[PDB]
């Protein structure tokens, strides 16, 4: 009956496409055509951080917009003070191959993960005075690509096993598993209300998941691997930067592809995607060794950072919008303003 | 192994979409409302910039 | 006459030396680049002082005491100016005979120590010979030998290194020139000392000196040019 | 202008930087290697050989030192077939060790395909490959039987003659070496099809009982270091 | 965390004595270490400070030259070598743990102290004794001759509590933050040169002497301390 199931699936996919086209009366560019452009957005490298020894694969800001954690292939997880360049912590990882780092909203814990398939959660507010591995979540069957905190006790982790997981840290078990993707899930963004999250994978498709219920609400379709994903500040849209030199903006309430940010002179791959606080600026890091700032509504380039010697592997905008931190494969983080 | 795909796609098909115009208007409204909030859009004066 | 181009050629060499000190600092820093940067800085100091001498002499609005400073630093711009090449060439050989050591176990600051110790034993014994060459008539004559000793060995070692790398590349066009490129940079500096220490032997270059100063400017002419081809 | 606490924080940062400089020396003095191969290929045998004689976890590490030079060799398990996404973590490894089972001709063609994917990869474009044609005691026992001819799987073998070059000095049947050199050339051709800096393939013939694999790796890594010295330091 | 100090006793004036505090239960090598003292019936007084890595040592004016502070990181023990003792140096000496980074709380743990008997941002706390009854809010005020609001943004005031017959315990660090393990009823507020600690719904086992300590500039000055009695 596999033929019958495949035919029903094809008919349902065609119905989804027809319904999605029935709501595309106007395109985002048409509505945005009247509002004035941002103009040149020139941001200068204020503070540069020179502690790591190898390529930086991830960063994450803290909710205080002051501290930030960076993970390097040298087996180090450095918690930096942005304002003073001071190094607050230097956690030595048990595995040197780290692809993701997360800073808990409370500032107490910091998460790392990579080829070891383990999500290592480290405690920073211990009475002993040294950072210790609080827990090691060890249920994945593939490399960790992204970990984000929901609170001090729950984490969400995307892995190369085509599955995402929601872990209760104290129990150490996968509370929920998300099992829709057909390829390596490479990025992950958590909604501001922390009830939904979008995951981008190598199947050229993003998927929106309900954390509480475990299901996949809706799937958005790109023509290469989606390497970065980030919600709009609204919580009703998100952006996916992929291996083809495109960052696409989708909207949940319409189940569409609102805009496609691309340029004929960009042939590299987007590694990281972030939004400005207003949501009007979409910052994307590229293999071209530089970050491009797009206008998220007019779909035109607004600026170029261009201060790195190797590919920009991580990007993050603070909660207060003061700074955009870029981490590249040259062991340097740069705080642009 | 294939009935899961059809059930998931049925759950994804029966959603309540909104016109792209309303979503675009909502995004533009959010960007306009929080316009003077992000220093990246409108550069904050050097006195208020901690970097 | 000669100063129509001698000033022009010297300024051109100054511009080239600024260019090489500028490109090397914005290009990645490698142990050979520290030495080339230091050589460019030495030639920068020498040519900046020389150009200041041209400025204060053509205008004549000075006392020509900068000349007294030039000779006295010149004997240090030779020894160090050769020793640096010596150092580089030796390091260059060490890059191939002991590759694991050079890439892994070598002190990252060893280049910036060997430089600034060469100078620490270039001028410290180079200014001293000036303090002994003219001031004291009959004493500290053995000291002079040391300067011509530490120089001679250096030159020998440079050859004994550079040719070595040649015999290593034949035991392994643009590549070939680079290997003995530095030695032609040592071609003048060995000669300039030979010219300086044997100038009273056959002094007849009073007219030639204006041409020689152009030639010395010509010596500083292609000098930043070769800093690139052997330092790109 | 800093406060007392700010000065203490700066001093703590400098202490962290000191430990980071020590860790930098340790990280530089060690050579990272990546070990690839198929399940058929004898690959855990090689890690055992260079370990003894010198769960769902993903990365396996096998440290070993040869002539006072430390090697950290990484094997990637508990990962699926797709490799294009975690292979980017190995842009800076000294060498990629590829183990190909020369005994099995049926799976040989896909071994060449995996080698081609590794060789022509945008991230390993500057990464040398040390190639181990493993399980050759089984190759001799397979080619001295006549029940499996390479022509049944590689049609070009019938028109291949051993080159006027090196030969195994000890007693080896002259067509054992023919087949072995054909397998070698099938990889050497892919290596030389698209060559660049730091991108050179070192082919070696090995077995499970062979205890000299570590010396081979050390020699090849030393040559890789020599080439990087000749390039990054402008000697070529 | 545990930190036990020993070496006290009777010292004839002009002698010399080595106090040693052994720290067990935390990363001693990554914490700065202070020596403070309390006279037989007086307030706290900072003596010395040895930084992590032994790269920054500070002494008090009444202490400089006579006293040498040092630490043995591998053995996890800090030593105060006191030479040419005087009658004014008799005190219970406390060894204070103190780490320093962004968000850190210095002066968390205090030792049990060693009794030794020998046979400037002034901070004033006018209330030397405030009568109190359990269940009522209390406010202890401290002033300073110099504003503690540094230009970075944070004021460096520390509120400590010393229960009868016990070591001082940190209550508030930097004038608004609450220490780890202290009840939420304690609050701190104020501006430079004027600070107030408010205990809402005082509950016994929070009576004792309350001290205010400045950390803007060395030497660190304490206060007389308000004595809350039930
Ligand atoms: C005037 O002396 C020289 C004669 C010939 C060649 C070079 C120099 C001097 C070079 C500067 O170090």
């Amino acid at each position: 009956e596999l033929d019958q199931l495949r035919q029903e699936a094809e008919q349902l996919k065609n119905q989804i496409r027809d319904a999605r086209k029935a709501c595309a009366d106007a395109t985002l560019s048409q509505i945005t055509n009247n509002i004035d452009p941002v103009g040149r957005i020139q941001m200068r490298t204020r503070r540069t951080l020179r502690g790591h020894l190898a390529k930086i694969y991830a960063m994450h800001w803290g909710t205080d917009s002051r501290l930030l954690v960076s993970a390097s292939q040298d087996g180090k997880l450095i918690i930096w003070d942005s304002y003073t360049t001071n190094k607050v912590h230097a956690i030595p990882l048990r595995s040197s191959w780290v692809m993701t780092c997360a800073y808990a909203p409370s500032g107490n814990y910091v998460a790392c993960g990579g080829l070891d398939n383990i999500c290592s959660i480290y405690n920073l507010k211990t009475r002993e005075g040294n950072v210790r591995v609080s827990r090691e979540l060890a249920g994945h069957t593939g490399y960790l690509s992204c970990c984000r905190f929901l609170d001090d006790n729950q984490i969400v982790t995307s892995s190369g096993d085509t599955t995402c997981a929601l872990w209760d840290i104290e129990t150490g078990q996968q509370t929920t598993t998300f099992t829709g993707h057909t390829g390596d899930v490479m990025s992950l963004s958590l909604a501001p209300d922390t009830r939904l999250f979008v995951s981008g994978a190598c199947d050229a498709s993003a998927k929106l998941w309900d954390v509480r219920e475990g299901m996949c609400r809706q799937t958005f379709t790109h023509e290469s691997d989606i390497n970065a994903i980030c919600f709009f500040p609204n919580g009703n849209a998100f952006a996916t930067g992929s291996d083809d030199a495109t960052c696409r903006l989708f909207d949940l309430r319409a189940d569409q592809e609102l805009m496609t940010y691309s340029h004929d002179n960009i042939i590299c791959g987007i590694t990281s995607v972030s939004f400005s606080k207003s949501g009007r600026l979409l910052l994307a890091g590229y293999d071209d060794f530089n970050c491009n700032v797009w206008d998220a509504l007019k779909a035109d380039r607004a600026g170029v950072l261009a201060g790195h010697d190797n590919r920009v592997s991580c990007l993050g905008v603070t909660d207060d919008g003061m700074a955009v931190a870029t981490g590249s494969w040259d062991s340097f983080l740069k705080i642009w303003n | 192994q294939a009935r899961k795909l059809v059930e998931q796609l049925k759950m994804e098909a029966n959603i309540d979409r909104i016109k792209v115009s309303k979503a675009a208007a909502d995004l533009m409204a959010y960007c306009e409302a929080h316009a003077k909030e992000d220093p990246l859009l409108t550069p904050v004066p050097a006195s208020e910039n901690p970097f | 006459t000669l100063f129509l181009a001698t000033v022009l050629v010297s300024l051109c060499g100054l511009v080239g030396n600024g260019t090489v000190i500028w490109l090397l600092g914005r290009i990645k820093r490698n142990p050979f680049s520290v030495y080339i940067l230091n050589l460019a800085g030495a030639d920068f100091a020498f040519l900046f002082c020389k150009s200041v001498r041209f400025l204060l002499l053509v205008l004549n609005r000075s006392v020509a005491v900068l000349n007294v400073l030039i000779r006295g630093v010149t004997f240090s711009s030779y020894l160090g100016g050769l020793s640096l090449l010596m150092a580089v060439s030796v390091e260059r050989c060490l890059s191939v005979l002991f590759p694991i050591w050079y890439r892994c176990r070598r002190l990252a600051q060893l280049s910036a120590i060997a430089c600034a110790l060469i100078w620490g034993l270039s001028l410290c014994m180079g200014i001293l010979v000036f303090l002994c060459v003219h001031f004291v008539d009959f004493l500290c004559d053995v000291v002079n030998l040391v300067y011509n000793g530490m120089f001679f060995l250096t030159f020998l070692v440079l050859c004994a290194s550079s040719l070595a790398l040649l015999i290593w590349v034949q035991c392994f066009r643009i590549v070939l020139l680079t290997v003995l490129a530095f030695l032609v940079l040592g071609l003048p500096l060995g000669a300039g000392l030979l010219a300086d220490r044997l100038s009273p032997s056959l002094p007849c270059f009073d007219i030639l000196l204006p041409i020689l100063h152009l030639l010395s400017a010509l010596n500083s002419g292609v000098n930043p040019l070769i800093y690139f081809f052997m330092g790109r | 202008t800093l406060s007392a606490e700010d000065k203490a924080a700066v001093e703590r940062s400098k202490m962290i930087e000191k430990q980071l400089q020590k860790d930098k020396q340790v990280y530089r003095r060690t050579l990272r290697l990546l070990l690839l191969g198929a399940d058929n290929s004898g690959k855990s045998t090689i890690v055992k050989q260079m370990r003894i004689y010198h769960k769902t976890s993903g990365i396996f590490e096998t440290k070993f030192q040869v002539d006072k030079v430390n090697f950290h060799m990484f094997d990637v398990g508990a990962q699926r077939d797709e490799r294009r996404k975690w292979i980017q973590c190995f842009n800076d490894v000294t060498a990629i060790i590829f183990v190909v089972d020369s005994s099995d001709y049926n799976r040989l063609q896909e071994a060449l395909n995996d080698f081609k994917s590794i060789w022509n990869n945008r991230w390993l474009r500057t990464i040398s490959v040390i190639l181990f044609l493993n399980k050759q005691d089984l190759l001799a026992e397979k080619v001295l039987a006549g029940k499996s001819k390479i022509e049944d799987y590689f049609p070009e073998f019938a028109r291949y003659t051993t080159p006027e070059d090196a030969t195994p000095e000890p007693g080896e049947d002259p067509r054992v070496t023919r087949a072995k050199y054909f397998i070698r050339k099938e990889f050497v051709d892919i290596s030389t099809a698209s060559g660049d800096g730091r991108h050179i393939c070192y082919p070696h013939f090995t077995c499970s009982v062979d205890t000299e694999n570590a010396r081979r790796i050390f020699n090849d890594c030393k040559d890789i270091i020599l080439q990087m010295n000749l390039r990054e330091y402008n000697l070529v | 965390v545990q930190l036990v100090e020993s070496g006290g006793g009777l010292v004839q004036p002009g002698g010399s004595r080595k106090l040693s505090c052994s720290a067990s239960g935390f990363a001693f090598s990554s914490f700065g270490m202070h020596w403070v003292r309390q006279a037989p019936e007086k307030g706290l007084e900072w003596v010395a400070y040895i930084s992590s890595g032994s790269g920054t040592i500070y002494y008090a004016d009444t202490v400089k030259g006579r006293f040498t502070i040092s630490r043995d990181d591998p053995k996890n023990t800090l030593f105060l070598q006191m030479t040419s003792l005087r009658s004014e140096d008799t005190a219970m000496y406390y060894c204070v743990r103190s780490i320093y980074y962004y968000g850190s709380s210095p002066f968390d743990f205090w030792g049990q102290g060693t009794t030794l008997t020998v046979s400037d941002i002034v901070m004033t706390q006018a209330t030397s004794s405030v009568p109190v009854t359990p269940g009522e809010s209390v406010s202890i005020s401290c002033r300073s001759s110099k504003s503690l609001l540094h230009s970075n943004g944070n004021t460096y005031l520390y509120w400590f509590l010393q229960r009868p017959g016990q070591s001082p315990q940190l209550l508030i660090y930097r004038m608004s933050n609450l220490a780890s393990g202290v009840p939420d009823r304690f609050s701190g507020s104020g501006s430079g040169t004027a600070f107030t600690l408010t205990i809402s719904r005082l509950e016994a086992e929070d009576v004792g002497v309350y001290y205010c300590m400045q950390h803007l500039e060395y030497p660190l000055t304490f206060g007389a301390g308000t004595k809350l009695e039930l």
